[PDB]
C-alpha cells in the first residue's frame, strides 16, 4: 500500500489500539486519584477567588450600557439579563419551611448552620424578596442597575469600623451588619438612589457564610438594586460602584475585584 | 558548457619552428612588432583570467527565509499582523498579542536564517589561485630587442625568454634552450624538473619537451620560445574555468534536512487546514479560526531544530579542528561518514612527496630501510664492515648540502639543495652514521667527476682519513649495470674478492627485485689506488683520465623511492574495514603508481591485473579473462581513448582500482564515473592537477603543509598535520554526528504533541486553552535547546567502523520509525501528562473536570465577572485567567518534566542506560539547567506580565512525574525487545 | 477559626517566589559545577 503489507497494517492497529488503550486507562486512573484527595463541600484552594468580585445584571457590551429612552428596542437587550436575575428571586421559588427561612427583615448578623459536613441536611438559607428591591419593564429612562457579591464558601463579609474617617462618613452607617456600596463618578453629573434589605445601601451579614452548592443548593445571595435618576442626557457617564469591608480589596488589572465599571449613556 | 573542458587538449608541438611562425605571424629572432602586439592584444584579449560569476550574499541569505519551516512561520507571522488588523478596526482592543507574536515569529525568522546561511557556506576562490600563478611580468623579444612588459599585455606570436626562477607566463613553444628544467608539478603533481627542448619528443603535447606550460616554472638554464596560447585558453587556464565552474551541489546533509523538512511540513499542513475546516463547520468566527491557525503553525513546527543542527554541526567541527583537522564547509562534517569510496592522489598525498631510501644491497643481501617520517621501524645493519664502506660512498660521492639553520628541525624534514636522489643518500647516511658533513672534513676531496649524461656515473678522490694511510680514494656511483662493468673484486663483510658470475647473477637478481618495488637502484663502487703509484702531491686530471675507472671493487647497491606516509598503509586498511571503496588516482607513472598501490593496501597481497596472469601464465593478454582480474591499473593515454560506459566498466567490475598518468580533468571524470553509480565520494590530494576532482567530490580534503593554495580552496577539509588518520576519524565522527541528529530530532519532535493536542482538545472540548502559544516558543527556544544540543556529545553505541556505509537512498536522517515513536508513542504520553497537570490545577481551584466541557463559552467572555464553579463560587474575568496561565506554566513544566526521561531515552537508540551510562557531562548540563530556567520563568517577578509565566505551587511539578518514569520504563522495556531479538519487529517498527 | 478564617482565602505567593528563585539559582549552580568538570 502506503508503507506495508496487510499483515503490517493489522499488527500496528492491534499495538495502538492496545497501546492507546493503556493509556487512557492509565490517565483516567491518575484522575481518580485526583478526585479522591478532594472534598465534596469545599475546594481545595480559595486564594483565587479570594477578594470577592462585584457583579451586575445589565450585560454590558464592554463595561458599558448605552441606549435611547426614545426608543422601544434600544433597552430590551439590558432587560433580557436584568430579568434574568430577578426571575430567581420569586416568592413561588421560596415556598414552605423548606429549604428557606425567614430571616430579620434588617441586616443582622451571621449565622452559622454548623461545619462543611453532610452531618445535616440541606443548610438553610434566608429568603430574600425582590420586593425589598423598590422602583424596580424597568428603567426605560435612567436605568435600575442591580449589583451582587460574587458567592465564596465560608466567607464572611466583614464591615469598616467607624473608627477614623470614611468616604460616606458615618451616614446611616450600620457598622455592625452592613456591607455598604456606594457608588461614584467631580464628574458629579447624577443622581445616586440605592436600594436593598432594610433600606440600607449593602449587604444583610446573615446570609453568610454561604455553604456552597452542594449543602445550599436554592440558596439566594442578596441584591443591591441602584437608580440613576441623573438629570443629564447624551453623553458617557463613567460611574464606579465600590463595595467596602475588610475582606475587601481592589486591583489595577481585575476592574471588577470588589467593584464595578458601568458606562451609562441615556442618547436619547 | 564545461565538457569541452573535461577533453584531453590539442597543440602544435608536432610543426617546425618556421611553420610555428606561419601560424602565429612571428619572428623567431626579431619577435612580433609593437604595432602587431599591441594589435593581438585588442584581437584575442588580455593574458589573463576572468573569475566566474558568482551569486551575492544577498540572495543566499534569502533563500533560506523560504525553506518550509520558515514559510509556516511566515504565514503565522503575517496571520498575527492579519487578525490584529481585523481587530484594532471592528472592536478597538488595547492588547498586544497579536502584534507582538507577530514580530516575535518574524525575529525567529531572521534568527533561523542566519544559522542555516552559516551552515551552506561556501569559501570558494579557486580562479584567484589560478591567477597568483600568472606573473606581474614578462620578458619579450620586440622589434629585436627584450623588454619587460606586464604579462597580460603578452599575446600569442610574440618571443618570450625565461630564466631559471621564474613562472612560464603563457603556453609555450620552445625553440630555444640551454640546460633548461623545468617544474611541471601543476600538470602531474611531480616536482622532478624535465628538460625543455626545441626538439619534439612525444606525440603527446603534455609530455614532450618543446612546451613549456602557464602554471609552470623554470628551475634552471634559459629558454626562448613562441607563445601558442594566452589566458583561458592554455592548458592550465582551462584547468583552471573547469575548477572554477563547476557546479558545487547539494550535500548528502543538506538532502537529508530538506528531506524531513518536507515530511514536516506535510503533517504541518495537514493538520494545520484539517482543523481550520473542522473548526468552521462547528461554527467558530473566520477570527477565532485563524487564531487557532496560528497555534496550530507554532505547534507543528519545531522552531528550535535548524539551529540545533547547525550547532551539533559546529560542535562537531571543533573536535575535528582539535585534530588538526580543519573544516571550512559545516556540512563536510557529515559527509566523510557517509563515504563509500575514496579517490586518492598518490604524490604528497598517499607519499612523503620526498625521494627516500628504501633498500640496500651489500654482502649478498637485501636490506631494508626505514622510510617513514618519524623513523617508526628498526636497524636493519650496522656491524659489517661493507656498509661502513658503501655509507662512506653515499657520503663523499655525493654533492647535497642541508640549508643552513636547519639543525632545529628533524633531518628527513629539513630542505635541501640537491637533485633528490643525492638529497635521499645524504638524509639516510646523516640519519645512522651522524654529520655527513664530518666525513666530508676528515675525506678532503681533491678532484672530482660529477654525473655526465654520457658516463652515467659520478667518481671523487678524497684523502683518506686513515692517519697511517693518508693516501688517496677513489670512489663513484650510477647506473648498477655500467658500475658492474668497471668492477673486478666485491667487498664481502670486510675483505674483497673476485667478481665470480655467481655474485654477478645475485645483483641482478638483487637489482631486479628492487627495480620491481618501483625504486630507483644505483650502484655504489670504490677503489684504494696504490701509494707507489699515487704521490701525496700526485696531480689527477679530471677532463682526462688520468686514473684508473675499470678493475675497481663493487661495494654495494641502494634503492629509493617516494614513500608512503607512516599512518597511511594502516589508514587505507580501515577505510576499507569500514566498507569504503579505495582508488588511486595521480599523474603518475605506472610502475611507480602501482608500487606504491600495493604499498598502502590499494592493491592487497595476492590480487592481479590482466597483464599479471599474462606474463605469469606465459599467455597473450587477449588470452586472459578479464573477470579473472579484480585488479587493474588503467594508464591516462588508454583512458582518453575509453567511453564513460566503458569507464564504469571499469569501476564496477574491479575492486582495486589504479588510475596512473591521468590529467586533471580525467581525475574529475573518474570522479563523476564514481558518482554516477549512486556512491558518495570522498577526494584526498595535495596539487593544482587536484583542484577538479576535489571541487566535484562530495567532499574534497587537502593536505596542509605539503598542499598547493589551489587544492586547499578547492576542498571542504584541510588536514593541518598532514595526517592521513584523520580521515579514519572524519569518518568515524561523520557517522557519529549522523546517528546523534537521530537522537537530537527525535528528542525535539516528541515535544510537538503536547503542544499540538491541548489546541485540538481546546476545539473539539470547548474546554479553557490548556496551552499558549508563547508558550510553545518558550520550550522549543528555550528549554530544548540545550538538552537538544547535548545529544552530539553521546558516544557510539557499538563499533560503528565495522558497518557499511549507509545506503543515501534507503538509510535516511528521518523515517517513518522516527515519527512512528517520537509522534505516536512517547509525544503521546507526554501529551496526557500536560493534560492531567492542567486538570489538577484546574480542579484544585473549583472547577472539577467534569464541568469543564464546552465552558470556553463563558469562559473566555470578557463580560461575565461571575462564572460559577463546581462548588458554586463565582470567579471574575482576570481571576479565572490567573488560574488558566497557572494552567499554561504547569503544562509547560510538564513538558520539562517529561522531557527529562526523553531526553535520557533518546541518549540510546538500541543500547540500555544501565550500558551507555551517564558519562555525558553537557547533557547533565542540559538537565539542570533546563529545570532552573524553567523555574526561574515561572518564579521571576514580572515574567506573568511578559511571558504569562505564574508561580507554581511545590506539588505542582511532581503532576508529570508518574509519566516521566513510563516514558523511562517503556522505551527501556522497548529497546530490551530490539536487543533480545534482532529479527524486526520491535525493530523495524522502532529503530530510528 | 469561626468569622476569623481570614488565613483560608490567602497564600504566601512571596516566600514561594522567594524559595521557588533559591532552588532555580542553586540548580544553575550546580549545573554550572558538573559542566566545568572538563569544560
Ligand atoms: C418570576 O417572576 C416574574 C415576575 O415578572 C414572572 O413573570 C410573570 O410572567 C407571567 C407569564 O409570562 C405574566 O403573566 C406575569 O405578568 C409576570 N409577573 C407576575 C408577577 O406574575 C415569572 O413568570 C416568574 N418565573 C417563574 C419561573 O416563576
Ligand atoms: C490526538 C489524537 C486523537 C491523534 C492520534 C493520531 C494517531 C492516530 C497517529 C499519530 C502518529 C501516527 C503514526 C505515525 C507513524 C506511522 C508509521 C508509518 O509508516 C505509517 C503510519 C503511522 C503508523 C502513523 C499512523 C497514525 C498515528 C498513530
Ligand atoms: C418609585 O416608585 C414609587 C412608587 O412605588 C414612586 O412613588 C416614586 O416616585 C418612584 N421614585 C422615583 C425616584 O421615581
Ligand atoms: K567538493
Ligand atoms: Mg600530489
Ligand atoms: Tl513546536
Ligand atoms: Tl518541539
Amino acid at each position: 500500500f502506503l508503507g506495508r503489507t496487510g499483515s503490517s497494517w493489522f499488527k500496528i492497529f492491534l499495538f495502538y489500539l492496545i497501546f492507546y488503550g493503556c493509556l487512557a486507562g492509565i490517565f483516567i486512573g491518575t484522575i481518580q486519584v485526583l478526585l479522591l484527595t478532594l472534598s465534596d463541600f469545599e475546594p481545595k484552594y480559595q486564594d483565587r477567588v479570594a477578594p470577592p468580585g462585584l457583579s451586575h445584571a445589565p450585560y454590558a457590551i464592554k463595561t458599558e450600557i448605552s441606549f435611547s429612552i426614545s426608543n422601544p428596542k434600544s433597552y430590551e437587550s439590558f432587560v433580557k439579563s436584568m430579568h434574568k436575575l430577578m426571575d430567581l428571586y420569586n416568592e413561588s421559588s421560596q415556598a414552605g419551611n423548606s429549604p428557606f427561612e425567614d430571616c430579620s427583615d434588617t441586616p443582622a448578623d451571621y449565622i452559622k448552620r454548623g461545619d462543611l459536613d453532610d452531618s445535616q441536611g440541606q443548610k438553610k438559607a434566608c429568603r430574600f424578596s425582590r420586593m425589598w428591591l423598590k422602583n424596580c419593564g424597568y428603567a426605560e429612562g435612567k436605568p435600575c442597575v442591580v449589583a451582587k457579591l460574587n458567592r465564596i464558601i465560608g466567607f464572611y463579609p466583614k464591615p469598616l469600623k467607624n473608627t477614623t474617617d470614611l468616604p460616606e462618613e458615618l451616614q446611616a452607617n450600620y457598622n455592625q451588619y452592613v456591607l455598604p456600596l456606594r457608588c461614584a463618578a467631580r464628574e458629579k453629573i447624577g443622581s445616586i438612589e440605592y436600594f436593598g434589605l432594610g433600606g440600607y445601601a449593602g449587604f444583610p451579614l446573615q446570609y453568610y457564610p454561604y455553604y456552597g452548592k452542594r449543602l445550599q443548593k436554592k440558596y439566594l445571595q442578596p441584591l443591591l438594586a441602584i437608580q440613576f435618576t441623573n438629570l443629564t442626557q447624551n453623553m458617557e457617564l463613567r460611574i464606579e460602584c465600590k463595595v467596602y469591608g475588610e475582606n475587601i480589596d481592589y486591583s489595577e488589572k481585575d476592574r471588577f475585584r470588589g467593584r464595578f465599571e458601568v458606562k451609562i449613556e441615556v442618547k436619547s | 558548457l564545461d565538457e569541452l573542458k573535461k577533453e584531453v587538449s590539442m597543440d602544435d608541438h608536432k610543426l617546425s619552428l618556421d611553420e610555428l611562425h606561419n601560424k602565429y605571424g612571428t619572428d623567431l629572432t626579431r619577435g612580433l612588432t609593437n604595432a602587431r602586439a599591441k594589435e593581438i592584444l585588442a584581437r584575442d584579449g588580455p593574458n589573463s583570467l576572468t573569475p566566474p560569476p558568482t551569486t551575492p550574499e544577498w540572495i543566499k541569505f534569502c533563500r533560506q527565509l523560504f525553506g518550509g519551516f520558515s514559510i509556516l512561520l511566515w504565514i503565522g507571522a503575517i496571520l498575527c499582523f492579519l487578525a490584529y488588523g481585523i481587530q484594532a478596526a471592528t472592536e478597538d482592543e488595547p492588547a498586544n498579542d497579536n502584534l507582538y507574536l507577530g514580530v516575535v515569529l518574524s525575529t525567529v525568522v531572521i534568527v533561523t536564517g542566519c544559522f542555516s546561511y552559516y551552515q551552506e557556506a561556501k569559501s570558494s576562490r579557486i580562479m584567484d589561485s589560478f591567477k597568483n600563478m600568472v606573473p606581474q611580468q614578462a620578458l619579450v623579444i620586440r622589434d629585436g630587442e627584450k623588454s619587460t612588459i606586464n604579462a597580460e599585455f603578452v599575446v600569442a606570436g610574440d618571443l618570450v625568454e625565461v630564466k631559471g626562477g621564474d613562472r612560464i607566463p603563457a603556453d609555450l613553444r620552445i625553440i630555444s634552450a640551454h640546460g633548461c628544467k623545468v617544474d611541471n608539478s601543476s600538470l602531474t603533481g611531480e616536482s622532478e624538473p624535465q628538460t625543455r627542448s626545441p626538439e619534439f619528443s612525444s606525440e603527446n603535447p603534455l609530455e614532450t619537451r618543446n612546451i613549456a606550460f602557464f602554471s609552470t616554472n623554470c628551475v634552471e638554464g634559459t629558454a626562448r620560445g613562441v607563445v601558442v596560447y594566452t589566458g583561458d585558453r592554455t592548458v592550465m587556464g582551462r584547468i583552471a574555468t573547469l575548477a572554477s565552474g563547476l557546479e558545487v551541489g547539494r550535500t548528502p546533509i543538506a538532502i537529508e534536512i530538506e528531506h524531513f523538512i518536507h515530511i514536516i511540513t506535510g503533517v504541518a499542513v495537514f493538520l494545520g487546514v484539517s482543523f481550520f475546516i473542522l473548526s468552521l463547520i462547528l461554527g467558530y468566527s473566520w477570527l477565532e479560526a485563524v487564531i487557532f491557525l496560528i497555534g496550530i503553525i507554532v505547534a507543528n513546527v519545531p522552531e528550535g531544530l535548524l539551529a540545533t543542527v547547525t550547532v551539533c554541526l559546529t560542535l562537531t567541527a571543533k573536535r575535528m579542528a582539535r585534530k588538526n583537522c580543519l573544516v571550512k564547509n559545516l556540512e563536510a562534517v557529515e559527509t566523510l561518514g557517509s563515504t563509500s569510496t575514496i579517490c586518492s592522489d598518490k604524490t604528497g598525498t598517499l607519499t612523503q612527496n620526498r625521494m627516500t631510501v628504501a633498500h640496500m644491497w651489500f654482502d649478498n643481501q637485501i636490506h631494508e630501510a626505514d622510510t617513514t617520517e618519524n623513523q617508526s621501524g628498526a636497524a636493519f645493519d650496522k656491524t659489517s664492515a661493507t656498509w661502513s664502506a658503501l655509507s662512506r660512498i653515499a657520503a663523499l660521492c655525493n654533492r647535497a648540502v642541508f640549508q643552513a639553520g636547519q639543525d632545529n628541525v628533524p633531518i628527513l624534514k629539513r630542505s635541501v639543495a640537491g637533485d633528490a636522489s643525492e638529497s635521499a643518500l645524504l638524509k639516510c647516511i646523516e640519519l645512522c652514521c651522524g654529520s655527513v658533513q664530518g666525513m666530508r672534513d676528515r675525506n678532503p676531496k681533491i678532484v672530482e667527476i660529477p654525473f655526465n649524461s654520457t658516463n652515467k656515473y659520478q667518481l671523487s678522490i678524497h684523502e683518506n682519513e686513515k692517519s697511517s694511510e693518508s693516501r688517496y680514494l677513489l670512489v663513484m656511483k650510477g647506473a648498477p649495470e655500467r658500475i658492474l662493468d668497471r668492477c673486478s673484486t666485491i667487498l664481502l663483510n670486510g675483505a674483497e674478492e673476485p667478481l665470480k658470475e655467481d655474485m654477478k647473477e645475485a645483483f641482478q637478481n638483487a637489482y631486479l627485485e628492487l627495480g620491481g618495488l618501483g625504486e630507483r637502484v644505483l650502484g655504489f663502487c670504490h677503489f684504494a689506488l696504490p701509494e707507489d703509484k699515487y704521490n701525496e702531491g700526485y696531480p689527477f686530471d679530471a677532463d682526462e683520465p688520468n686514473f684508473p675507472t675499470t678493475d675497481l671493487c663493487f661495494v654495494g647497491l641502494m634503492a629509493m623511492i617516494d614513500p608512503p606516509r607512516a599512518a597511511v598503509p594502516d589508514a587505507v586498511g580501515k577505510c576499507r574495514s569500514a566498507g569504503i571503496k579505495v582508488i588511486m588516482v595521480t599523474g603518475d607513472h605506472p610502475i611507480t603508481a602501482k608500487a606504491i598501490a600495493k604499498g598502502v593496501g590499494i592493491i592487497s597481497e595476492g590480487n592481479e591485473t590482466i597483464e599479471d596472469i599474462a606474463a605469469r601464465l606465459n599467455i597473450p593478454i587477449g588470452q586472459v579473462n578479464p573477470r579473472d582480474a579484480k585488479a587493474c591499473v588503467v594508464h591516462g593515454s588508454d583512458l582518453k581513448d575509453l567511453s564513460t560506459e566503458v569507464l564504469d566498466d571499469i569501476l564496477h567490475y574491479h575492486t582495486e582500482i589504479v588510475f596512473a598518468r591521468t590529467s586533471p580533468q580525467q581525475k574529475l571524470i573518474i570522479v563523476e564515473g564514481c558518482q554516477r553509480q549512486g556512491a558518495i565520494v570522498a577526494v584526498t590530494g595535495d596539487g593544482v592537477n587536484d583542484s577538479p576532482a576535489l571541487k566535484k567530490a562530495d567532499i574534497g580534503v587537502a593536505m596542509g603543509i605539503s598542499g598547493s593554495d589551489v587544492s586547499k580552496q578547492a576542498a571542504d577539509m584541510i588536514l593541518l598535520d598532514d595526517n592521513f588518520a584523520s580521515i579514519v576519524t572524519g569518518v568515524e565522527e561523520g557517522r557519529l554526528i549522523f546517528d546523534n541528529l537521530k537522537k537530537s530530532i527525535a528528542y525535539t519532535l516528541t515535544s510537538n504533541i503536547p503542544e499540538i493536542t491541548p489546541f485540538l482538545v481546546f476545539i473539539i472540548g470547548n474546554v479553557p486553552l490548556p496551552l499558549g502559544t508563547v508558550t510553545i516558543l518558550c520550550i522549543d527556544l528555550g528549554t530544548d535547546m540545550v538538552p537538544a544540543i547535548s545529544l552530539a556529545y553521546e558516544q557510539a553505541e557499538s563499533d560503528i567502523m565495522k558497518r557499511q556505509p549507509r545506503n543515501p537512498k534507503t538509510d535516511k536522517l528521518v523515517n517513518e520509525r522516527l515519527i512512528s515513536m517520537a509522534y505516536g508513542q512517547i509525544g503521546m504520553i507526554q501529551a496526557l501528562g500536560g493534560f492531567f497537570s492542567y486538570f489538577v490545577i484546574l480542579a484544585e481551584n473549583g472547577f472539577l473536570p467534569m464541568d469543564l466541557i464546552g465552558k470556553r463559552v463563558r469562559w473566555d467572555d470578557r463580560w461575565i465577572s461571575d462564572v460559577e464553579d463546581s462548588f458554586g463560587q463565582q470567579w471574575t474575568y482576570e481571576q479565572r485567567k490567573i488560574v488558566e496561565f497557572t494552567c499554561h506554566t504547569s503544562f509547560f513544566i510538564s513538558i520539562v518534566v517529561v522531557q527529562w526521561a526523553d531526553l535520557i531515552i533518546c541518549k540510546t537508540r538500541r543500547n540500555s542506560i544501565f550500558q551507555q551510562g551517564m558519562k555525558n557531562k553537557i547533557l547533565i548540563f542540559g538537565l539542570f539547567e533546563e529545570t532552573a530556567l524553567a523555574a526561574f520563568l515561572s518564579y521571576c517577578p514580572g515574567t506573568d506580565v511578559a511571558l504569562r509565566m505564574y508561580p507554581l505551587k511545590p506539588s505542582w511539578w511532581f503532576c508529570a512525574f508518574p509519566y516521566s518514569l513510563i516514558i523511562f520504563l517503556y522505551d527501556e522495556m522497548r529497546r530490551f525487545i530490539i536487543r533480545r531479538s534482532p529479527g524486526g519487529w520491535v525493530e523495524q517498527e522502532t529503530y530510528y | 477559626e469561626g468569622p476569623d478564617n481570614d488565613e483560608r482565602f490567602t497564600y504566601d505567593y512571596y516566600r514561594l517566589r522567594v524559595v521557588g528563585l533559591i532552588v532555580a539559582a542553586v540548580l544553575c549552580v550546580i549545573g554550572i559545577i558538573i559542566l566545568l568538570a572538563g569544560k
